[PDB]
RNA sequence: ACCUCGGAGCAGAACCCAACCUCCGAGCAGUACAUGCUAAGACUUCACCAGUCAAAGCGAACCUCAAUUGAUCCA
């Protein structure tokens, strides 16, 4: 459960809400998975490496969707 | 060994008599104009359009619109020439051309334009996207009526439904307000269904909003026979199309075995098929206007999934089929480690009875 | 080759084979492609890079070098970081 | 007529290739990608090989 | 290997194990003479050892 | 046990039947090959342009050949504001109608194939100038093949 | 201390070289003038 | 005597390797010709000895279609532009009709 | 007299096909300096050796030619 997880601190908790809500169930938990080798030993090691590097990193196509983005904005342009 | 042809040659029609009196094709345009029409021309022949083009029944698609509108051609001709040379006598014009500096204003090109042709482009566009083949399997029908429809957001803004348009649920969360010119005592009925988007059944579609009975430009004071639903297009399911469908109604219906009851948050009552629909109501209304938009997931989606839908949220992915790699030979002759590597299955060292 | 020694009466091997030829213990055998450090200049860069690949053998090939190369080649070796471990076997190999 | 000459890299990483020249003209100076800091630099002609 | 040995009693775990205990129990053979330089402990089954 | 919703119940593989999906999504197929002939047919969306003697056409068609969106100095809603449908301003005016027209279908990028002469020519310079700043990309993003 | 050594080398030369892009450049450029210039003649 | 030398170069080996109807898998090389006998059409690639494979994995249909050359092929536009009126070119093409789709939305994850 | 390589006929239409058979050639030249790396799938001169094409990917940019050639050891 990602929002009451005292071992991560405010900020970044809810830094890791807003980055991976992607990975976020409805009951309000953080999913991680790991599937890269046949070691149970090193999918978990591989899943806390992946808890480790997220929390790090809350502590520090896309020209398709920028172009669609900006079109669909030109059509948006109209005021009352 | 030889066989005749089963039809005319390509250039057969061409006298070899003496072929420095015939015209010649001196340029590549000319040629390739001729070529595309030969193209286009059917041939007995085995043909890449016979192979990949799409073979429609020939069945001449039936038109379920209104009837066109009438028009005076010669009074019609008459004032388009006198504006022709009204423009081509004021002498600016003139200097504007020739300087390469005149304009064009794009909104009443653009209003006259739904005015005369409009109706048939947007056909031909709703034919392209395949509603008239999802929608209503095969029959068309010329928009006759223009459905102005947008959408409230911010305090100032408006996301409009033109034909085709990507619009997020963001800003499909509430219902869209909608004009369309009309005169008093006509019925109408308006209708939006997400044709992509049923996560059980590839062929039924999901009924957003089934607004009936409409007096006439005022859409406030309709019955409200399904309450409006957001789109919700699933996340990396792609791009969904959601339809407007405007009705011209003559008499009053009653719609009873499609009435939504109060707040209808269940996919199984609104699942939808206006082929259905317009098959049991066929002699009572006439299609007559049709706006259409595109949709991605988004939060707004999520939100829709969640709290609204009482749902856990379905996550679809596009995933390739397994590359060839043809049966394993014992002696790879000429093929290298990589070879080997192709045929492996876990990347980590297996040492067996060891 | 020697099929019998005039001082253990045993098989001998070819170091020819020895040194020009690598057999992994599924029974395949690993070489080099011939001129691939040879007019390198002239030749073009698919070219070249079709000459530096390690490539196997013909099965005819294969049972040569092994007639050629004595029974002290064919056994496993647990090498400390063999680059070539991982070939030793098949995977999904059917008839 | 033609000469096949060494072109060492000015990055000063060793690496260095070889290609085909006029014998009349002067030394090779060309813009050829160096793998070992992955960008184009300099070439210079300072051996010749062989004649061709 | 090593859990095998073990639950078959060919190796005592409440004693120091060592190339000598793992060869009495015939769990490795070793040949010095093929320059062999021991026991290498490799991770197969590390999830039910 | 827990009662499933009857709405939980999702196909296992969903079928989006929009002729636009993989399209928009760049994972369609582009129909390489033809190299030795002309046009290029590896697009999703061609501008063709027709320049008649009286008349300029200017046309966005799908590979299969169904045109999706057309715009020519044949009608009255370009005729009424042009001086002669023959011009540079001709083929600017249509340029900035069929872009305001490809916004609104939403045909965001196409694949423009002209020829030395016309590319060339200021009339088309001033169709792709009008057609950059009405918002269309005339190329086409490539394939996402992996 | 031999990496480093060699580094520092392959640091200096890259330090050193954009100049050396630049007028190498114009240097061609100057080559090609001379050729026009030439076949002008 | 017997003046005449050379001429003991084997055969090429060359012409169809995949016929009509035939499944092709992607690469799979589908014609090799020393001269363009035939054309490459959809979703078949041309190797720059003017060898055909398949770009994509199907089944291989031969075809006559026009031929229109690109405007800078000189050869071609001189012999196209020497044509006489109402003559249209036509040439043999070789085309892979894709098999599979591209692939398939399926369910991953119930969040 | 010839010995290796390529093109045409013999060998008319998938492939292959000989003669101290009939003709013509080759033992390079020019451009470039990403002519970088890597990697599915194939072709193959009737074996092997050798040779040929190439999707995608990384990184950039925004080769012509028909043959035009020589293995291992060793230096
Ligand atoms: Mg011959
Ligand atoms: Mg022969
Ligand atoms: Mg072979
Ligand atoms: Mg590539």
């Amino acid at each position: 459960h990602l929002a009451t997880a005292e071992w991560i601190a405010e900020p970044v908790r809810q830094k890791i809400a807003i980055t991976h809500k992607n990975k976020i169930n409805r009951l309000g938990e953080l999913i991680l998975t790991s599937e890269s080798s046949r070691y149970q030993f090193r999918n978990l090691a591989d899943c806390l490496q992946k808890i480790r590097d997220m929390i790090t990193e809350a502590s520090q196509k896309l020209h398709r969707i920028r172009i669609e983005n900006m079109n669909r904005e030109r059509l948006r342009q109209k005021r009352i | 060994r030889r066989t005749p042809p089963l039809g005319p040659m390509p250039n057969s029609d061409i006298d070899l008599s003496n072929l420095e009196r015939l015209e010649k094709y001196r340029s590549f345009d000319r040629y390739r104009r001729r070529a595309e029409q030969e193209a286009q021309a059917p041939h007995w022949w085995r043909t890449y359009r016979e192979y990949f083009g799409e073979k429609t029944d020939p069945k001449e698609k039936i038109d379920i619109g209104l009837p066109p509108p009438k028009v005076s051609r010669t009074q019609q001709l008459l004032e388009r020439k006198q504006a022709i040379q009204e423009l081509r006598a004021n002498v600016e014009e003139e200097r504007a051309a020739r300087l390469r500096t005149a304009s064009v204003p794009l909104d009443a090109v653009r209003a006259e334009w739904e005015r005369t042709c409009g109706p048939y482009h947007k056909q031909r566009l709703a034919e392209y996207y395949g509603l008239y083949r999802d929608l209503f399997h095969g029959a068309t029908f010329v928009p006759r009526v223009p459905l102005h429809v947008a959408y409230a957001v911010g305090e100032d803004d408006l996301m409009p439904v033109y034909c085709g348009n990507e619009v997020t649920p963001t800003e499909a969360a509430q219902a869209p307000e909608v004009t369309y010119e009309a005169e008093e005592g006509s019925l109408w009925t308006l209708l939006l269904t997400s044709l992509d988007g049923h996560l059980l059944e590839p062929d039924a579609e999901y009924l957003h909003w089934l607004l009936t009975n409409i007096p006439g430009n005022r859409v406030a004071e309709g019955q409200v026979t399904c309450p409006y639903l957001p789109p919700f297009p699933a996340r990396g399911s792609g791009i969904h199309r959601l339809a407007f469908l405007l009705f011209k109604q003559d008499q009053p219906i009653d719609f009873s075995e499609d009435a939504r009851p109060s707040p209808c948050y269940q996919l199984a009552q609104r699942t939808f098929r206006t082929f259905d629909f317009y098959k049991k109501h066929q002699e009572t209304m006439t299609p007559a206007g049709l706006s259409f938009f595109q949709c991605r997931w988004d939060d707004s989606v999520t939100y829709i999934f969640h709290q609204l839908l009482d749902m856990r949220e379905p996550v679809f992915e596009f995933v390739r089929p397994p590359p060839y790699h043809p049966k394993q030979k014992r002696f790879p002759h000429r093929q290298p480690l990589r070879y080997l590597d192709r045929y492996r299955d876990s990347h980590e060292p297996t040492y067996g009875i060891y | 080759l020697t099929y019998f020694s005039a001082r253990k009466g045993k098989r001998k091997t070819v170091k020819a084979v020895i040194d020009r030829f690598l057999r992994l213990h599924c029974g395949l055998w690993v070489r080099r492609k011939a001129g691939y450090k040879k007019k390198l200049w002239k030749k073009t860069p698919a070219r070249k890079k079709r000459l530096r690949e390690f490539v196997f053998c013909n099965k005819t090939q294969s049972k040569l070098l092994d007639k050629m190369t004595t029974s002290f080649w064919k056994r496993r070796n647990w090498y400390v970081d063999d680059p070539y471990q991982k070939y030793h076997d098949r995977t999904n190999l059917k008839v | 007529k033609n000469i096949l000459v060494r072109m060492v890299s000015e990055a000063g990483t060793g690496f260095c290739f070889n290609t085909k020249r006029n014998r009349l003209r002067e030394k090779l100076t060309l813009l050829h990608y160096d793998p070992v800091v992955k960008q184009r630099v300099l070439f210079v002609e300072k051996k010749k090989i062989r004649s061709l | 290997r090593l859990q095998y040995l073990i639950d078959l009693g060919r190796v005592d775990p409440s004693q120091p194990i060592d190339l000598t205990q793992l060869v009495n129990g015939r769990g490795v053979t070793i040949q010095p003479l093929k320059r062999d330089y021991g026991v290498q402990l490799v991770e197969e089954g590390a999830d039910t050892f | 046990e827990v009662d499933p919703v009857e709405n939980e119940a999702v196909a296992p593989e969903f079928t989006n039947r929009n002729p636009r999906n993989l399209e928009l999504l760049s994972v369609a197929r582009k129909e390489r090959g033809w190299r030795t002939v002309f046009p290029s047919r590896e697009f999703w969306h061609r501008l063709r342009v027709i320049r008649t003697q009286h008349h300029v056409e200017a046309l966005v068609e799908h590979q299969n050949g169904k045109v999706v969106v057309s715009a020519s100095t044949r009608e009255w809603a370009i005729k009424k504001h042009l001086y002669s449908t023959r011009n540079v301003v001709a083929c600017e005016s249509i340029g900035r109608v069929l872009a305001q027209r490809c916004l609104e279908a939403g045909i965001n990028f196409m694949v423009y194939q002209p020829t030395p002469w016309e590319a060339a020519s200021d009339s088309m310079k001033r169709l792709q100038s009008a057609m950059t700043e009405g918002g269309v990309v005339l190329r086409e993003p490539q394939r996402i093949y992996e | 201390q031999k990496r480093r050594e060699r580094e520092q080398h392959i640091a200096e030369c890259m330090a050193k070289m954009p100049q050396m892009i630049v007028n190498w450049q114009q240097q061609q450029r100057e080559n090609w003038e001379k050729a026009q210039a030439d076949k002008e003649r | 005597s017997s003046k005449n030398l050379g001429g003991k170069s084997s055969g090429r080996r060359q012409g169809i390797k995949k016929m009509e109807g035939h499944y092709v898998h992607a690469g799979n090389i589908i014609a090799t010709q020393r001269h363009f006998r035939w054309h490459p059409g959809a979703h078949v690639g041309v190797g720059k000895n003017k060898c055909l494979y398949a770009l994509e994995e199907g089944i291989v249909r031969y075809t006559k279609e026009v031929y229109v050359p690109h405007p800078r092929n000189t050869e071609a536009v001189d012999l196209i532009t020497r044509l006489p009126k109402g003559a249209v070119l036509y040439k043999t093409f070789v085309h892979v009709v894709p098999a599979k789709p591209e692939g398939t939305f399926k369910l991953v994850a119930m969040l």
